[PDB]
């Protein structure tokens, strides 16, 4: 579902991402910006302020895991449904996460990439990354029933 | 619904944007048309091509309304009344389209003002953009 | 935003529904769970199997609330203040889910009351269910 | 993509549908319940009231043509994207219809099937019809650029 150029645009920027630091930032802002999401991360500890969320060890650890699975999706970009099938079952069956919340994380991730890359984050690089986050959200929703 | 902390984060940030608001208004539209092509269905009388004068002029108009929203955060419905009638009654823009724009507004700001775009201001602006977009879609029957 | 004719259309339709509201309430939920399975993520504690008494019990609660709302169309925000806190602060139900339910309530009404479900009444009920959903979603952020 | 079970429920109900009746009924209700769509149909004459809309001769003929393309969608259900490619371009390039409005017409059709078929329009029957309706709406939005 991505053109050859779009793939270049995405893989091109992702190679420059600090997947360690970007993961905690994106999950952190998820919890700050859309605070209802904190309800799912109860066992992470103190989330009582933007400052507590952003320095929370568990937020950072989980953020890294979230961004590794996003990297695995970019290898398997032509079979995103297949790559995320196990994770889709988990979020449905065990975690009871409404899939609308996947769209929120994607856009927060897009905001964080724009924060880091500035002018380098073209309107056109943005578009290709919207297709990707949409594809991931859709694939995570696919095993819900 | 907003808050004293939100209002001040918005006011402080929109002070930083300053004379650039018109430029960012245009980039945000450009970003929305690019990323969300269905938004173009409401602009069929626009030359939508890249760098077009019509998109830039419209970007400025979008940025002035938002600047006036910053001054009337405590009475958005009254300050935005003409634009509510325009968007919800005359044009009938589907609310999903305001989500796309709001997002592209956030992205534009983070590109240009990384230092001001903190997790706390990010949240406040999202709250602000959605409150503006709420008022703008009110009259839909 | 309900008009004189909308409020009368609604009451009139609600009058004919009578003591069967709770049944239609339960049928409405079953249809939503079926057609839009993502709505079940908010009911992990429920036995969600077909014809279950927990869904039937809850369907009466939803119907009672709606009967409440028909009596108070002039001030839905105060009539529904407690449900409104419940849905935004405690359960945090995403707005899109209220469109799924609202849709299945119309379907349920069309199924049981074809003579009452005229083009005009259809409009008014959509408006009514739509007004309730915005009150129940108002405090979401 | 539908299973053989779903197709039978859909085809079974569709086999009993009055084309002229349901078509003008579905389109008329779209104009009535969602009055902003009337903006796209001004060369149809009197759309001033619900009874005007419902006995409007042009509304009726267009509902019929809308319903025949649903029928052709049903026959080519394994390739709706093939089936709606030309109509997709037309809605986008010529008519400028926000594809979010396709969801509304689909839901109206389902209410009109519920009206007509009553108890036989079960939740399982409905769920199948929702898949079709969502798939026709996805097919129609696909060639948007
Ligand atoms: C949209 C992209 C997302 C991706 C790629 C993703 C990925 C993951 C991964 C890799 C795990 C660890 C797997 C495991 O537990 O074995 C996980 C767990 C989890 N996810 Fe997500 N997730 C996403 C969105 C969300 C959202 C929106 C929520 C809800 C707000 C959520 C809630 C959770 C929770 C509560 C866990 C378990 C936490 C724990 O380890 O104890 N996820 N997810
Ligand atoms: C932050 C949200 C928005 C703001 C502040 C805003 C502001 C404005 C302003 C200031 C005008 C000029 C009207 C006048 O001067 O009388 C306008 C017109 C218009 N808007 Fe928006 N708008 C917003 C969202 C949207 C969205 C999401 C869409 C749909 C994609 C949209 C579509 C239009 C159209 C088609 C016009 C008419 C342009 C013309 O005159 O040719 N607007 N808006
Ligand atoms: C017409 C709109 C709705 C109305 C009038 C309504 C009404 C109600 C009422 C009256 C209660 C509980 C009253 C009580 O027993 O204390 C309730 C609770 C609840 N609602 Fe809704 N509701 C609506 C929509 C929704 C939607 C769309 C969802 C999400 C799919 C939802 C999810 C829930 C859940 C999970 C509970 C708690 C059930 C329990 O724990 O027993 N509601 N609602
Ligand atoms: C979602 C399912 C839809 C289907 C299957 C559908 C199908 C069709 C078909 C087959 C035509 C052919 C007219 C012809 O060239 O003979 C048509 C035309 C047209 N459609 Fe749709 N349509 C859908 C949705 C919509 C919606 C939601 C709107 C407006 C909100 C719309 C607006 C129009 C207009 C303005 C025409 C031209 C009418 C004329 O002849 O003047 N369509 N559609």
């Amino acid at each position: 579902f991505l053109t050859a150029e779009e793939k270049g645009l995405v893989n091109g920027l992702w190679g420059k991402v600090n997947v360690d630091e970007v993961g905690g930032e994106a999950l952190g802002r998820l919890l700050v910006v859309y605070p209802w999401t904190q309800r799912f991360f109860e066992s992470f500890g103190d989330l009582s302020s933007a400052d507590a969320i952003m320095s929370n060890a568990k937020v950072k650890a989980h953020g890294k895991k979230v961004l590794n699975s996003f990297s695995d999706g970019l290898k398997n970009i032509d079979d995103l449904k297949g790559a995320f099938a196990k994770l889709s079952e988990l979020h449905c069956d065990k975690l009871h996460v409404d899939p609308e919340n996947f769209r929120l994380l994607g856009n927060v991730l897009v905001c964080v990439l724009a924060h880091h890359f500035g002018h380098d984050f073209n309107p056109q690089v943005q578009a290709a990354f919207q297709k990707v986050v949409a594809g991931v959200a859709n694939a995570l929703a696919h095993k819900y029933h | 619904v907003l808050s004293a902390a939100d209002k001040s984060n918005v006011k402080a940030c929109w002070g930083k944007i300053g004379s650039h608001a018109g430029e960012y208004g245009a980039e945000a539209l450009e970003r929305t048309f690019c990323s969300f092509p269905t938004t173009k269905t409401y602009f069929p009388h626009f030359d939508l091509s890249h760098g077009s004068a019509q998109v830039k002029a419209h970007g400025q108009k979008v940025a002035d309304a938002l600047t006036q929203a910053v001054a009337h955060m405590d009475d958005l419905p009254t300050a935005m009344s003409a634009l509510s009638d325009l968007h919800a009654y005359k044009l009938r823009v589907d609310p999903v389209n305001f989500k796309f724009l709001s997002h592209c507004l956030l992205v534009t700001l983070a590109c240009h003002h990384p230092a001001e775009f903190t997790p706390a201001v990010h949240a406040s602006l999202d709250k602000f953009f959605s409150a503006v977009s709420t008022v703008l879609t009110s009259k839909y029957r």
